[PDB]
């Protein structure tokens, strides 16, 4: 439901993120 | 750190912001740009589908990889419709 | 000879014997021995076919006898071949003997001493010898606690180093804590320390402590917030 909207609204159309990944067992999140 | 690869009018808004934009048209010094992107730790990437059939190999290589995030757009023309391809087949895969 | 003399200081004497005796596979080999002399053949696993019987014989000359004030309790001690329960040696003894103490070797090459395992390990007359009156009256309802909750506390530890810390609700991670803490506190004492058994039964409350009050569904309201810490 994200992807499809990001597509409509962009259609229609410093700033650095940090990401620390949490983690759930097996991958990192 | 956030890096964006596409075409030039859709995606020079992005340089507003602090994103090292690429103009990048090839199939592999697109990874070349992804590849020098991956050594440097930037968190997500966005890529205009119009240039991801383009080098589909080295965002299936760092996929199992957390960074880069590399991710799909649409540029100002329209997406490729990758986002119909891989959510479909990653939910049948893993079930 | 040693069972003929602790006959005759039991049934004769009055007395509570205990007998101890090691090793029993030497025995056994022993046993072999003259079986060939007699150019006897071998029944099983090259011992004789006499084994079981032969040991009944000298394993079932103990316990108490009507009228009588006296006492023989054995304690045998056997080397199983390779660690194996299968084998001969330990395998027909438990049809003989009630229960069994059982050492492991992951144990003592863990520190562990004495390094006796209690899951294996069995007592079939251990109810006959607990409660008011021999020991304390909680004795039967704290021993299986603690045994129901280090099996559990061994699953979570075998889950926790397949899966991370975090998959653990962190009450299974009490558990698992628990089940180190049991080990290496309760069991092993030393084996040249003693331990008398009130300090072995609050000792248990001591560690059941660590666990909550609600998980412990094998004690009643007389006994639970009559010894727990």
């Amino acid at each position: 439901e994200l992807r499809q909207a990001i597509e409509k609204e962009t259609q229609t159309a410093n700033v650095s993120i940090s990401v620390v990944e949490k983690n759930i067992m097996s991958v990192k999140v | 750190k956030i890096g964006v690869v596409g075409d030039k009018d859709s995606v020079s808004p992005f340089r507003l912001f602090g994103f090292d934009v690429q103009h990048g048209t090839t199939k592999t010094e697109i990874r070349k740009t992804i590849d020098e992107m991956a050594k440097n730790e930037y968190g997500v990437i966005y890529i205009t589908e119009q240039c991801a059939n383009l080098v589909p190999e080295t965002i299936e290589r760092y996929k199992g990889q957390l960074t880069p995030a590399i991710i799909l757009i649409p540029s100002h023309q329209g997406t490729l419709g990758i986002g119909l391809e891989e959510i479909q087949n990653s939910v049948e895969k893993a079930v | 000879m040693a069972l003929t003399a602790a006959e005759y200081l039991a049934y004769e004497k009055g007395m509570h014997v205990l007998v101890i005796m090691t090793d029993m596979t030497n025995y056994a080999e022993a046993l072999r021995e003259i079986s060939a002399a007699r150019r006897e053949v071998p029944g099983r696993r090259g011992y004789p076919g006499y084994l079981y019987t032969n040991l009944a014989t000298l394993f079932e000359r103990a316990g108490r006898i009507r009228g009588l004030k006296g006492s023989v309790t054995q304690i045998p001690i056997l080397t199983m071949p390779e660690d194996d329960k299968t084998h001969p040696i330990p395998d027909l003894t438990g049809y003989i003997t009630e229960g069994q103490i059982i050492l492991t070797r992951e144990l003592y090459k863990s520190g562990i001493q004495p390094p006796i395992d209690v899951l294996p390990s069995l007592s079939r007359l251990k109810d006959k010898g607990t409660g008011a009156g021999k020991t304390r009256e909680d004795h039967a309802a704290t021993m299986n606690q603690l045994f129901a909750a280090y099996a559990q506390g061994k699953q979570a530890k075998e889950l926790a180093v397949v899966l991370g810390e975090s998959a653990l609700s962190d009450i299974d991670k009490i558990y698992a804590k628990f089940a180190e803490r049991f080990e290496n506190e309760y069991v092993n004492q030393g084996f040249y320390t003693n331990r008398t058994i009130t300090e072995t039964l609050d000792l248990g409350w001591e560690l059941l402590a660590m666990l909550p009050r609600t998980e412990l569904k094998r004690i009643k309201d007389d006994l639970l917030d009559k010894y727990l810490p």
